[PDB]
DNA sequence: GCTAAGCGCACCTAATTTCCTGACGGCAATCCT
RNA sequence: GUGAACCGGAUUGCCGUCAGGAAAUUAGGUGCGCUUAGCAG
């Protein structure tokens, strides 16, 4: 059973994500060119989001040894911490590791502060590293990491510590045409002077663009990475859809404040993944009468009636939630009355999911 | 009446393997080789492995082979790796494969009418999926497109055929490459240092073996013979 | 006789094939550079699919050591050129430090394209191997036929979650085998009236009706949603707005 | 149930070329020795 | 079924977060749509 989420955003003048010459990413799609706000910027939104400080359970940094000696107050090991870090099968303050926060916390002060020998030290805190999943961060996004040969010890051996990610997140690509802009500033100089000039110039890029973004969590998956914990699976799907609809990249936000909500999610359970972005290969064209997001909601509408009326299995049919705030925006406009359990409230669309994926409800994971 | 046979080889991808291939690396020839063509029509009569150790051999290797090249297509390379079987262990094969792209070929087979007649009639009807040299190259035209006819020579069969242009206004090959087969003539006349050695005739895979031949290469130029 | 499957499927951007450098499958066709999606790919996306497990299984199918499988499929060409595009990503170390920025700060290879599938399963071999069952052909290819229209290749698809469907499917059954990837020697350029999609199946449909003007073939479109000639005369035999239909269709054509 | 025609102008003069930033992080594979 | 039959480059990743094009300006000058008529035995 899949969780599939297609949210239709628009946003306001920004630039959310942007590559090293500082314009905003793009791609094409349908042979024009498209806005593009990269799957892992949406990720790390919906993982450091307000939303999911009771599920931020994983830690993914190189600097494992300033995190060991931090849960210490007199105890100065952190010369020991990175030799048998380097011992573990990392070279330098490392490469990237990720897992648990709390479980590498304890487990390094109980094993490596210890006085003991090395190697079998090592051996021990790379079990502690493998071992280490029990955080709905990397049960989402998923890990994997294979420390070099050369450097580790051959005393070390390290269990399986591939984790499959059950979330899947697509690029959010716009429905129409791409309109770069370009933002010239200026820096201006507080003391007056001679020259009456700026102190710095430069050029902005920056766009505007209706976004459709994809999500798909995989409920076995998760429940699978969590193992028989499922009301802890249920509460992060929660979480990722509150996040998802109410967080957005942290790009220039400072100067770009585009904090603008969804107009339109369909969250849809069915077996088999579905990407609902062929809908918008012909770029959508504004006209006189209807808007942008009117026109963005009608032609998903439209993809979504002919898939249905195309692949169509009657064994499982695919039952799915539309949610516009307080009914703004219909899916079925003008003749598909299909939804009939059409919501205009966040949390009661959370709520909706949550009893189709069992009997969860929201105030039920406040519990332990 | 008719002594030569037509095959049309076009697609977006084809691979005919040299005989200077037989590491994990494997590379491409220029032209399709008599190898290749043979299982063509092997396939297309739809004999197994096995029954052509059983005296078939010379029955088909007797066809005078002419390959014609209409345009050269650039190398292409394909990186593919095989997980084969997947107690168990981290072994992935290594492949790269070299493919012909944007290229087509003619091939002429000549030999006695009642056999190209017969080879016409088994490719106008393949009972097995014929591919370009891969399963993985499907023909893009129709290998029997072009009908067997009567010519004297090869040449002739060659200019006789008009070139299609694709539009009206597009870069013509100035330099038009061709294989056909070395005629021995009568007993003696060998063949000189100057002639390349092409290992493409299989009679048996156990030990593989495949016999050299020799092949010529000519020129033909549009626009010199015809006003 | 011989079953032809040719889809017409536009993919979001994303990288479902690479090679040893990272960057996409590609390919030259018509002096132009093409993405491109490996056979062996569709292949092992074609197994492994959770839709079939839910004679000798496992044997008859695929071959495992002769057996020789009859279901071939072609490279995916795309219709158009291929656009590559860079990914500059970075790592972030969610941690205050003295640096800033900690991942390997690469550069990913991605494209997208609509990629013209070729599928040729010959019905006479897979009766072979199968002892003449042909009520468990037809299955086995009813179910291969649903599979290549709901599956897609298992490539960098949690970052890049292109799970398009087909919007054109077209199956012929015609006694040589012909590819189709000539219809798309001249590059589909998309014009302001037209869309990619449309205009790949409208030059498809052109190449189908020359060369035979101067056999039958069932087209399929969700919901008729691209038709393949809009017009009243015998130029399509069947068109079908449902899979189901289509794969039954096929099954009582060919027993 | 349906009247037409003549006539429609020229343009001088179009401002100011280095006021423009720095830094940190960029494999892990070695897929018959 | 002829360098061909068995054949996925598989996974982890916000550039993030600095910024007034401003101080100059009258399109100012020229001009008759104008000659013809019963909605009535």
């Amino acid at each position: 059973m899949l969780i599939e989420i297609h949210m239709i955003q628009n946003h306001s003048p920004a630039n959310l994500n942007r590559d090293d010459l500082g314009a905003p990413k793009t791609c094409y799609f349908g042979g024009v060119l498209r806005s593009r706000i990269s799957s892992q910027c949406i990720k790390r939104s919906i993982r450091t989001s307000n939303d999911f400080k009771a599920l931020l359970g994983g830690v993914r940094t190189r600097r494992l040894a300033d995190l060991i000696q931090q849960e210490a107050g007199e105890t100065e090991c952190w010369k020991k911490a990175q030799e048998i870090l380097n011992k573990c099968g990392f070279k330098n303050t490392k490469m990237l590791v990720f897992m648990s926060k709390d479980k590498i916390k304890d487990l390094a002060r109980i094993v490596l502060d210890n006085s003991l020998g090395l190697t079998e030290a090592a051996q021990q805190v790379a079990n502690v590293i493998a071992q280490a999943t029990l955080a709905p961060d990397i049960a989402l996004c998923g890990r994997m990491l294979e420390p070099n040969d050369k450097d580790k010890d051959k005393k070390v051996k390290w269990s399986n510590t591939t984790v499959e990610a059950a979330l899947q997140v697509a690029h959010a690509i716009s429905t129409h045409i791409a309109r770069p802009e370009i933002d010239y500033f200026v820096a201006a100089d507080d003391v007056p002077g001679e020259d009456a000039g700026a102190g710095h110039i430069g050029e902005s890029m920056f766009a505007s663009a209706c976004f459709y973004k994809y999500f798909s969590i995989d409920w076995e998956q998760l429940v699978k990475n969590l193992k028989g914990d499922t009301n802890l699976a249920a509460h992060t799907v929660g979480a990722f859809l509150l996040a998802a609809a109410k967080t957005n990249p942290s790009g220039k936000q400072n100067s770009f404040a585009a904090h603008n909500y969804p107009d339109g999610i369909l969250v849809e359970f069915k077996n088999s993944p579905i990407s609902y972005a062929n809908a918008f290969v012909r770029p959508v064209s504004v006209v006189k009468e209807s808007d942008l997001v009117e026109q963005s909601i009608g032609q998903l509408s439209n993809y979504v009636n002919d898939i249905r009326l195309g692949y169509y299995d009657e064994q499982s049919p695919v039952i799915g939630f539309w949610f516009s705030p307080n009914n703004r925006y219909p899916l079925g406009y003008k003749h598909s009355k299909l939804a009939s359990r059409n919501i205009g409230n966040l949390n009661e669309l959370v709520g909706a999911v949550l009893d189709y994926i069992g009997g969860f409800k929201w105030e039920e994971v406040q519990k332990s | 009446p008719p002594n030569t046979l037509f095959l049309r080889l076009e697609g977006a991808l084809q691979s005919w393997g040299s005989n200077e291939a037989k590491f994990a690396l494997r590379r491409t020839a220029d032209a399709p080789t008599k190898s290749g063509v043979l299982g063509l029509l092997c396939a297309a009569m739809g004999i197994g492995r096995a029954e052509a150790a059983d005296s078939w051999l010379p029955k088909l290797a007797n066809l005078r082979m002419g390959v014609r090249i209409d345009r050269p297509g650039i190398r292409w390379w394909d990186f593919h790796t095989v997980g084969a079987g997947q107690k168990t262990r981290a072994e992935t094969l290594l492949s790269r494969r070299e493919y012909l792209a944007d290229a087509s070929f003619l091939v002429a087979l000549q030999g006695e009418p009642e056999l190209v007649a017969k080879l016409s009639a088994a490719l106008a009807k393949p009972v097995w999926a014929i591919y370009l040299g891969r399963k993985s190259c499907p023909p893009s035209r129709p290998v029997c497109e072009h009908p067997p006819g009567f010519y004297n020579t090869l040449e002739e069969a060659l200019s006789a055929v008009p070139l299609q242009k694709r539009w009206h206004n597009e870069p013509l090959p100035q330099i038009l490459p061709c294989v056909m087969d070395w005629i021995p003539g009568y007993d003696g006349e060998h063949a000189p240092d100057d002639a390349e050695i092409h290992y493409d005739l299989p009679v048996s895979f156990q030990p593989p073996r495949h016999l050299p031949r020799f092949v010529i290469r000519r020129e033909l130029v549009v626009g010199e013979d015809v006003q």
